């Protein structure tokens, strides 16, 4: 992209939806890519996320006040390209450039999902999926996460 | 052959330089500099920094010529980035490059005189240095390690009223050089300590890798500001002083005359300073203005990324050199395509100059070695790196 | 919200204090524990909520380019106020 | 003139590395996993060599993370695993090599979203 | 265009022509010649050609590279010859610069260039010190920058940043003693590289 | 398998240089002890030289041996020229480092490292 | 500046220069330590149109080196011989 | 344990040894070696000092940042003793002069002060207590120094029963008042090296078997005072009434007591270290089997 | 263009030769050098009367660090860690978590002032003017530990120096 | 006859034309020992003959310096001496022969 702005108007602001204790939403950052909608419907098999409204006011969410509690729900954090959906437990604790990445395995079940353990200064910061086509692909369970 | 190696059977500490000399009576027969006493592994540390993070390391090399060291590094990065700084930044860099030359030659000449007894010009001229430290502090907030010259231009614009004060300082400075010359130039004791001392031929100087005054003292007509100009040096007029005897006295005269020519350049920089921005108007290299950063989405992203990852430099390698106050100062800088330099070899002019100390000191007495080390103008921040 | 513990040591705004059996408090013997007594959490709570007449308001923290990056705050919900993510000022719609 | 040396290359004795950090270390040779927070794949091109993590403890004064491992930050880059294996063997490190994971080709069809009789039909866009 | 460094086609063509000139004259040693987009000429040669190639460039009438600006090494662990030796020469007669590059490994000696440039003396000592490259027929090869008895070559990419030992004065033995390095705060490694390619013009085929 | 020799064309010629360096070090130790006023005996100094040599008894590459000899001669020069100070010479003896035990149980009690 | 006319004469004669006109201590000729606020200009890229970054992208114009030979007629010099310098007419000799 | 005192690291300057030691009398000959060894492995050391801060500057480089803490104390003031020990896990007493002063006699420094430290330490909860006495301590002794040591040894053992009491012979070392005492000038002496004593104290801190015990730190060999003194002058190429009594007191032999070898410390012969001590002043001495 | 610094021909006529003979024997240049030092004895010295007089500094001066607040008293820092990323010396250490009221705030903010190079990069990188280098330069200490600043020390510096820090930022922020 | 060359250690030449004629002819004699198809011979002869003609054509020294573009005439003489020295070394090196050895596959690949 370009290195400067020529937008001289005020910006849209969107209210924040609540969808459980795991995924925090700041939906003003959403870019309406519908990755989360497609993941919930196709991978998780839950049709509770969609778009409401039209045009510039189109909003991603549940319309009603509803939690998105699925054993795969945390994966929408990874696939959201922006900070619209983020890990609530991880909030504010670290920055990516300072974390050490340890490639490891999950022991919360017998699948053996491949993971990355992000550490910083000798402390575990979070757990991310590690791509393995023959096991977990690029997902993990919420318990693993 | 008495020996002075600073060890058992010789109780004395050495300091910044450990000179192992073997003397026959009064004459020096071998001079063996032992360095590394200020080696800090700067070149290795730079490999862990981003290009902006590594910039302050160059203030701390020739720590008498700080902004000139910044300029050499900035030119190398700009060359690899394929960008250029704007004209006002280039004129500011030439202005402070010549102020920095005054800072260095005052230090070089007056401490050289102090090391051999003339202790008074050091005090008169270090008041001038103190005033020039104020110009550094007013543009950057630091008296020495300004970190002011950066790839893309300079960090900040001159504060209002700074140019007027630089004019006032320059208007009187030549009379201070005259007072320095009244103490040294014609003094028979000064001439007896420097005339026909450390004579180097034009061919030996080239093959030994000398640069700067160490070349021009022996008559070689070379100055990178003329032959390989950079920034806006091809728009100011000045004369290159040239020696004839290639000894310590001619190099002292060259350095004094270069201070006068530096004032001559500074006079043109003040008059020809153009308007405009001070860093390249390319926010993928130079951070945006703070007011832009706080209103524009693009500006905030680029500020964020410039101050964390830094800008990527296209892969390549360059040897870039400038006419620093002490001679040719250059960097061989290797880019691997990322935001941290892969290798940064620093070419310090004093490194080759010191390696020629044994050659230059042949046939001289012990106290002449003080004058030879003085005439080479050695800072061990750059020699050891 | 300066508050001393049962051992007498002041608790910092980050909730730090040495517990009873911690030898590390020997460092304060004969000296003092630097504790800043202006708790930001208590100070921002003293600020009144601004009443505004639009669904969206912008905040830059005051002082123009001397504040924080300008952000736009949605005021559609009525259960709670809109809080600035930078400076913590609160806004409500009227 | 050249000589014939059929022995294996082994520079352990002329590198200056203490014995501790040669025989007791375990190098890991691998291609880094794509950070799953981003779609860019540019950090998955080259092979890396890192060593086994060792103890970090809290500095009593400030609580900073202290270390006694001189190799804790050492990470090397290689064009191929063969280059990395060669480097680890001449330096005398025991190493593990992990095969590169490359995403397999997918079959993508936009028209599949609107299938007449298959479950691939999406219910929202 | 104000923000873009201008090209210089005249210098690029001239340096290319001299690149062919050198390659035709010394085919026994020249392995590659290239000119960068910012007009720097590099001659990559077989290590046997150090003395012949440098002597030719110093003494030949159409070269006359009398000054050795710098001589350094670069450690590249992925290459089987990890060390790249770089000579940067300056010609005052023709106001030009040239870079000459060769390679070696931890055991192969390079011929000393002190006979061609006296400046190479300390530069080659520094390379030995920092990288462990041995220079044959050097009049005085020994460390120059590191502490006496220092083990290792700090500028190698696999030498750790803070080294292996650290010094302190020990009152029990009344002297400065060396001990294995322990850091109150470990250096914090940062993973800064972006996962998105920046320069398509430098892409390597898969 | 064709490589440029450093000094020695085969291990026989390399072993000769090793023995000559050993003799030079062996003769130097009494001088080093006296010149540096070391608190070790000449026997300790010589046993240290021997232990330093035996550490590399397993090498079979004549180029590696040559570098070990080149480094050893440099160390000997630094010692003879008194470029080293007494601190440098005594770093061979690790006098302020607590013995680190090497059996499994001792390592297990103290920490995690092998 | 405060020196008496006799002392001014004494030091003027001893140095051989009229020192008063070029004093090395600064008095009222210095700039104010409070200055009016600036308003700095903006570079050539501060445009609302005809300004696509791809037209002004220096880094993306850099190219790999041009290989003129790889191991895989008149003589030339690296550049034309350097022209001789001309002696200064400002002051050829000191 | 408490989370803050679990050992960490590789036992170096920046490591955490888990020891929080208060060392009384740390500004003397034995204290400097004790403090140095404690800070080598990363212990928190509290140094109560009576003297100028200037006289304690040689202890500052012995510990990483924050590891050496200095407090003022007065031997007669119990509160100042309490302040210095209430956070420690071990208290080490090395207080004592070799002469009497108008303000402090041997009873003050060898009975009253050790007992006051022991009483405050017991009340404050300190688990380990190490008290230095003398090998030749005896109430039947000619030397008032040694008579006071015997009484103070009794009171320490009764006030802090678990205290580890150490009884060294005369200690030789660079700053000693033994070999340096002779070089500046019937009896059998068995002197011990300063570093051995330092290791013994440190090992006693780490050994649970040492609690409640009394040790005798003696060198490997016994010498005749005349023969030893002759050795000193040969190596060096060459005072009070009580001091002379002590130097003429044959070193007791106490086989029942444990010694340095019990704490894993091999005693060092005087011949290996005599030059170290006496080189600054510029044939063995018959041993008694 | 060049000039010669020492390419002069000394006249060998009797008047010139006698001028150099009188110089050699009567020490004229040495006495002229005495005049210059005499003129300085009667010049006013350039010394200032520290600590009652201070050397001049500008608003940009880089001194002791401080953490700033908003006019309401809320901390400006939001634990973005841009300062920590750019620090050339790695002198800054930051930890953060959601505050009790949900704000993004630091629980640790240390500066090792003995690692710091006083480069000012942290105040350039900060997006909210939270970390600054203030005008204080008289904070030398008697112990090493006193120079390892934590967040409580840094906030106290801000409260202590805010009056001057705000005025200095007011003077220079239009150049940033 | 100039008083000085200006360069320390480089002495004036009283007979620069005769000195250069002897040097250039000596170079052309050494180059006769090199194979004809050697690029060093073909190029060095070409430039040597070009310089040798200029010495023959121009008898005035200062005008000759202008044609030679080699600085002072004593600098031109020094360069001819270096060329003669180089030519003798080239006969022993024989740099016209084929490349001694190809570099490993990725020796000159950057970035890696
Ligand atoms: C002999 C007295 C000379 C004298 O004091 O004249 C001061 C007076 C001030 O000269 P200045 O350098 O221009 O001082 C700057 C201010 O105007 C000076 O005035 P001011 O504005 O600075 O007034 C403030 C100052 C003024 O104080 C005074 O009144 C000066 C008193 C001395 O008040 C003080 O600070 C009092 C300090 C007293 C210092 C101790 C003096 C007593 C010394 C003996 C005990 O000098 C003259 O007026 C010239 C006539 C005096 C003869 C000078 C002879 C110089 C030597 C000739 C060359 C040979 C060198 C060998
Ligand atoms: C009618 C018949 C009459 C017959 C008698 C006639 C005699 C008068 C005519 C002759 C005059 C004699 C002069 C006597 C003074 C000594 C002169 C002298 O020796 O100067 C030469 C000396 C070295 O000079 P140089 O440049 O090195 O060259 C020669 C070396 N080959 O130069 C030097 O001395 C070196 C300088 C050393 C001094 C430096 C530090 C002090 C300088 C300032 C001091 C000012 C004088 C103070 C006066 C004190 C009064 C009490
Ligand atoms: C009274 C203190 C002396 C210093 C103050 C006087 C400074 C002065 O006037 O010296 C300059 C003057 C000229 O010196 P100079 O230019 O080298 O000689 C050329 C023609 N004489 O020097 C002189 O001519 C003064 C001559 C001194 C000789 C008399 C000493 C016996
Ligand atoms: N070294 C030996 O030969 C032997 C020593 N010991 C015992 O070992 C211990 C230390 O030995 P050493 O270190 O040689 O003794 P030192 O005299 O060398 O050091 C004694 C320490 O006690 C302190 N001290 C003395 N009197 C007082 C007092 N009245 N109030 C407070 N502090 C005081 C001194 O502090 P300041 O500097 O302030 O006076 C000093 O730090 C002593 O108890 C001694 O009896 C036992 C056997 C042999
Ligand atoms: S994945 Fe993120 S950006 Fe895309 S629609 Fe969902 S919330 Fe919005
Ligand atoms: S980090 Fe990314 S998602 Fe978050 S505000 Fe910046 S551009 Fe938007
Ligand atoms: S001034 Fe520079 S070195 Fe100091 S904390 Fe800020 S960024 Fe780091
Ligand atoms: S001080 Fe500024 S840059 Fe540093 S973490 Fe806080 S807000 Fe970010
Ligand atoms: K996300
Ligand atoms: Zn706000």
């Amino acid at each position: 992209g370009s290195d400067r702005s020529r937008f001289l108007e005020g910006k849209r602001a969107v209210e924040d939806k609540n969808i459980g204790p795991l995924v925090k939403t700041i939906m003003t950052r959403c870019i309406q890519c519908t990755r989360c909608i497609r993941f919930a419907s196709e991978i998780a098999g839950v049709d509770d996320l969609g778009t409401t409204g039209r045009g510039n006011d189109m909003q991603v969410g549940t319309y009603i006040e509803k939690m998105f509690m699925s054993e795969l729900s945390g994966n929408i954090i990874d696939i959201c390209p922006v900070g619209a959906l983020t890990s609530k437990p991880y909030a504010f604790t670290a920055r990516p450039w300072e974390t050490r990445k340890t490639e490891s395995i999950d022991v919360m079940d017998a699948v053996g999902s491949n993971i990355v353990v992000s550490t910083r200064t000798g402390e575990v910061m979070r757990i991310l999926p590690r791509m393995h086509e023959d096991i977990n692909e690029e997902w993990i369970s919420d318990k693993t996460r | 052959n008495l020996t002075l190696n600073f060890g058992p059977q010789h109780p004395a500490a050495h300091g910044v330089l450990r000179l192992v000399m073997e003397l026959s009576g009064e004459m020096v027969r071998k001079c063996d500099p032992h360095i590394g006493l200020l080696h800090r592994g700067t070149e290795k540390l730079i490999e862990y920094k981003t290009y902006l993070q590594a910039l302050p390391y160059f203030d701390r090399l020739d720590y008498v010529s700080m902004m000139c060291n910044e300029q050499a590094y900035s030119l190398a990065v700009e060359k690899l980035l394929n960008i250029r700084p704007p004209p006002r930044a280039q004129w500011i860099r030439v202005l402070f490059g010549e102020i920095t030359r005054l800072l260095n030659h005052i230090m070089a000449v007056t401490t050289h005189a102090l090391d051999i007894g003339a202790m008074t010009p050091f005090f008169w001229m270090f008041e001038e240095r103190e005033k020039m430290f104020e110009f550094y502090e007013r543009v950057s907030g630091a008296r020495m390690h300004a970190a002011y010259v950066r790839p893309g231009g300079v960090h900040q614009d001159l504060p209002l009223g700074l140019m007027d004060d630089i004019y006032e300082f320059s208007k009187n400075f030549s009379l201070r050089i005259d007072e320095l010359e009244e103490m040294l130039t014609n003094n028979r004791i000064w001439r007896n300590r420097t005339v026909d001392i450390g004579i180097v031929t034009a061919e030996d100087a080239l093959n030994y890798g000398f640069s700067g005054v160490m070349l021009r003292g022996s008559g070689i007509q070379w100055d990178l500001r003329k032959t390989q100009p950079y920034d806006v040096y091809d728009q100011v007029e000045f004369d290159v002083p040239i020696g004839s005897r290639g000894d310590c006295y001619d190099r002292y005269l060259c350095r004094v005359e270069e201070m006068r020519q530096s004032i001559r350049i500074i006079s043109q920089c003040l008059n020809k300073m153009p308007p405009g921005e001070i860093k390249v108007d390319d926010a993928k290299v130079s951070p945006p203005k703070r007011a832009e950063m706080k209103t524009s989405m693009e500006s905030l992203i680029h500020h964020f990324k410039l101050y964390t990852e830094g800008y990527q430099v296209p892969p390549g390698a360059t040897y870039t050199a400038i006419e620093a106050p002490k001679g040719e100062f250059g960097v061989y800088l290797v880019s691997d395509g990322s935001s941290r330099p892969y290798r940064c070899k620093i070419k310090a002019p004093g490194f080759a100059h010191l390696a020629g100390l044994d050659k230059m000191s042949k046939g001289h007495m012990l106290a002449d070695v003080v004058a030879i080390i003085g005439t080479q103008d050695i800072v061990f921040g750059e020699v050891d790196r | 919200g300066v508050r001393t513990s049962p051992t007498g040591e002041k608790v910092t705004h980050t909730g730090q204090v040495y517990d009873d059996g911690d030898y590390r408090k020997v460092r304060f013997v004969g000296r003092q524990k630097e504790v800043n007594e202006n708790f930001a959490i208590d100070l921002i709570a003293e600020q009144p909520v601004s009443q505004v007449g639009s669904r969206v308001i912008s905040c830059d923290g005051g002082g123009g380019a001397l504040g924080h990056p300008r952000v736009y705050i949605n005021l559609d919900k009525e259960t709670k106020t809109g809080t600035c993510g930078y400076c913590g000022l609160q806004f409500r719609q009227q | 003139q050249l000589i014939t040396v059929d022995e294996k290359l082994d520079i352990t004795t002329i590198t200056g590395v203490p014995e501790e950090h040669i025989k007791t270390r375990k190098a890991r040779i691998f291609v880094p996993a794509r950070n799953n927070m981003q779609s860019g794949v540019n950090n998955t091109k080259k092979w890396k060599m890192e060593f086994d993590t060792r103890e970090r403890w809290e500095n009593p004064l400030m609580g900073w993370a202290s270390t006694a491992d001189p190799l804790s930050n050492l990470v090397l880059t290689f064009s191929t695993k063969e280059d990395a294996v060669a480097f680890a063997e001449k330096n005398g490190w025991s190493y593990d090599v992990e095969e590169r994971k490359v995403p397999k080709p997918k079959s993508k069809s936009y028209g599949a979203n609107f299938s007449w009789n298959k479950r691939t039909r999406v219910s929202t866009k | 265009r104000p923000t873009v460094r201008p090209r210089n086609d005249v210098a690029h063509k001239q340096l290319s022509a001299f690149g062919e000139y050198v390659a035709e004259i010394l085919p026994k040693y020249v392995q590659q010649v290239q000119v960068s987009c910012f007009n720097e000429l590099e001659i990559c040669i077989h290590p046997d050609g150090v003395i012949p190639v440098l002597t030719f460039l110093r003494d030949h009438s159409n070269a006359q590279f009398k000054s050795l600006a710098d001589l350094t090494a670069v450690d590249i662990p992925t290459r089987q010859n990890r060390f790249e030796i770089v000579y940067n020469l300056l010609s005052l007669r023709f106001n030009s610069r040239i870079r000459v590059k060769t390679y070696t490994d931890e055991l192969t000696p390079i011929e000393s260039s002190v006979p061609v440039y006296k400046a190479a003396n300390w530069y080659e000592r520094e390379i030995w010190d920092m990288f462990g490259v041995f220079f044959a027929n050097h009049p005085d090869l020994r460390r120059i920058l590191t502490d006496y008895g220092f083990e290792g070559h700090p500028f190698r990419k696999d030498f750790p940043l803070s080294g292996y030992v650290e010094l302190r004065y020990d009152d029990e033995v009344k002297r400065v003693v060396a001990e294995p390095v322990e850091l109150a705060q470990e250096f914090r490694k940062f993973d800064l590289n972006s996962p998105w390619e920046a320069f398509p013009a430098y892409r390597q085929p898969p | 398998t064709s490589v440029k020799p450093i000094f020695s064309r085969d291990m026989n010629e390399a072993k000769r240089r090793v023995r000559e360096l050993y003799r030079a070090w062996y003769r130097e130790v009494p001088n080093t002890v006296h010149l540096f006023q070391l608190d070790i005996s000449v026997k300790q100094g010589r046993d240290k030289v021997r232990e330093m040599f035996k550490k590399n008894a397993h090498i079979t590459d004549p180029r590696v041996v040559d570098l070990l000899v080149i480094k050893g001669k440099m160390e000997l020069e630094e010692t003879i020229k008194v470029w080293k100070q007494r601190t440098h010479v005594m770093r061979f003896f690790h006098e302020t480092e607590a013995p680190r035990p090497k059996d499994f149980l001792s390592k297990f009690y103290v920490g995690h490292d092998p | 500046a405060s020196a008496t006319r006799f002392i001014q004469w004494l030091r003027n004669w001893a140095s051989g220069r009229d020192l008063q006109a070029k004093l090395q201590l600064r008095y009222q000729e210095i700039s104010k330590r409070t200055q009016p606020p600036p308003k700095l200009p903006v570079g050539p890229s501060h445009k609302l149109s005809n300004n696509y970054y791809c037209t002004r992208d220096g880094r993306r114009e850099a190219m790999p080196p041009s290989i003129v030979m790889s191991s895989q007629k008149k003589a030339v010099s690296p550049a034309p011989p350097i022209k001789r310098w001309e002696l200064s007419q400002d002051e050829p000799y000191l | 344990l408490h989370h803050a005192v679990i050992p960490h690291g590789k036992g170096g300057r920046s490591s955490v040894s888990g020891i929080v030691a208060t060392v009384f009398g740390a500004t003397g000959f034995l204290g400097r070696y004790v403090v140095n060894h404690l800070g080598r492995m990363g212990s928190q050391v509290i140094v109560p000092h009576r003297c100028e801060p200037y006289d304690t500057m040689h202890l500052r480089p012995m510990g990483d940042l924050g590891q050496i803490i200095f407090m003022d104390w007065n031997g007669r003031d119990k509160d100042s003793i309490r302040r210095a020990v209430e956070h420690s896990s071990v208290v080490i007493n090395l207080v004592g002069r070799e002469w009497e002063t108008q303000n402090f006699d041997f009873e003050d420094v060898f009975v009253k002060i050790p007992q006051a430290i022991a009483q405050v330490s017991k009340e404050a909860g300190v688990e380990k207590f190490i008290h230095i006495s003398h090998l030749n301590a005896d109430i039947k002794s000619s030397s008032k120094y040694l008579r006071s040591k015997a009484v103070g040894e009794k009171e320490v053992r009764e006030t802090f029963p678990e205290a580890t009491i150490i009884k060294p012979a005369e200690i030789f070392g660079r700053e000693d008042r033994f070999l340096n005492y002779f070089a500046n000038i019937k009896t059998v002496k068995q002197p011990v090296y300063i570093v051995d004593v330092t290791k013994g104290i440190i090992n006693a801190i780490k050994d649970p078997d040492a609690r409640g015990k009394t040790f005798a730190f003696v060198g490997p060999s016994r010498y005749l005072l005349f023969d030893l003194v002759q050795y000193v002058f040969a190596v060096a190429h060459r005072t009070t009434r009580d001091k002379v009594e002590r130097i003429h007191t044959t070193d007791k032999i106490l086989p029942h007591l444990p010694g340095l070898e019990d704490l894993g410390v091999e005693a060092t012969p005087l011949e290996l270290k005599a030059i170290e001590v006496l080189r600054r002043h510029r044939q063995p001495a018959k041993t008694i089997p | 263009t060049y000039k010669y610094v020492n390419l002069r021909e000394p006249s060998m006529d009797m008047k010139s030769v006698t001028d150099r003979a009188a110089q050699t024997l009567l020490w004229t240049e040495l006495i002229r050098g005495l005049g210059m030092t005499l003129s300085y004895l009667f010049r006013e010295p350039a010394t200032i009367n520290y600590p009652f007089e201070k050397g001049p500094l500008s608003p940009r001066f880089r001194g002791e660090h401080a953490l700033r607040r908003y006019p309401s008293g809320e901390e400006r820092c939001i634990a973005c860690k841009l300062c920590e990323a750019v620090c050339p010396a790695q002198a800054i250490t930051i930890e953060a978590e959601p505050r009790a009221d949900g704000s993004r705030r630091t629980t640790r903010y240390d500066i090792d002032m003995t690692k710091c190079i006083y480069c000012g990069f942290c105040q350039e990188a900060c997006p909210v003017d939270a970390i600054v280098e203030g005008p204080n330069f008289e904070f030398s200490t008697e112990t090493h530990e006193e120079l390892l600043y934590n967040k409580e020390k840094l906030l106290n510096n801000g409260d202590k120096w805010e009056a001057e820090i705000a005025a200095n930022i007011q003077a220079d922020y239009l150049y940033r | 006859l100039k008083k000085t060359t200006g360069l320390v250690g480089l002495a004036v030449c009283e007979t620069p034309h005769e000195r250069l004629k002897i040097l250039y002819t000596k170079i052309l004699d050494v180059l006769g020992h090199i194979p004809k198809n050697a690029a060093y011979r073909k190029y060095t002869e070409q430039i040597t003959n070009e310089k040798l003609s200029m010495v023959k054509a121009e008898p005035d020294v200062k005008k000759l310096e202008e044609r030679l573009q080699g600085g002072q005439i004593e600098e031109v003489i020094l360069q001819a001496e270096n060329e003669l020295s180089l030519a003798r070394k080239m006969i022993q090196w024989k740099p016209w022969e084929p490349l001694v050895e190809e570099p490993p596959a990725s020796q000159w690949k950057w970035p890696i």
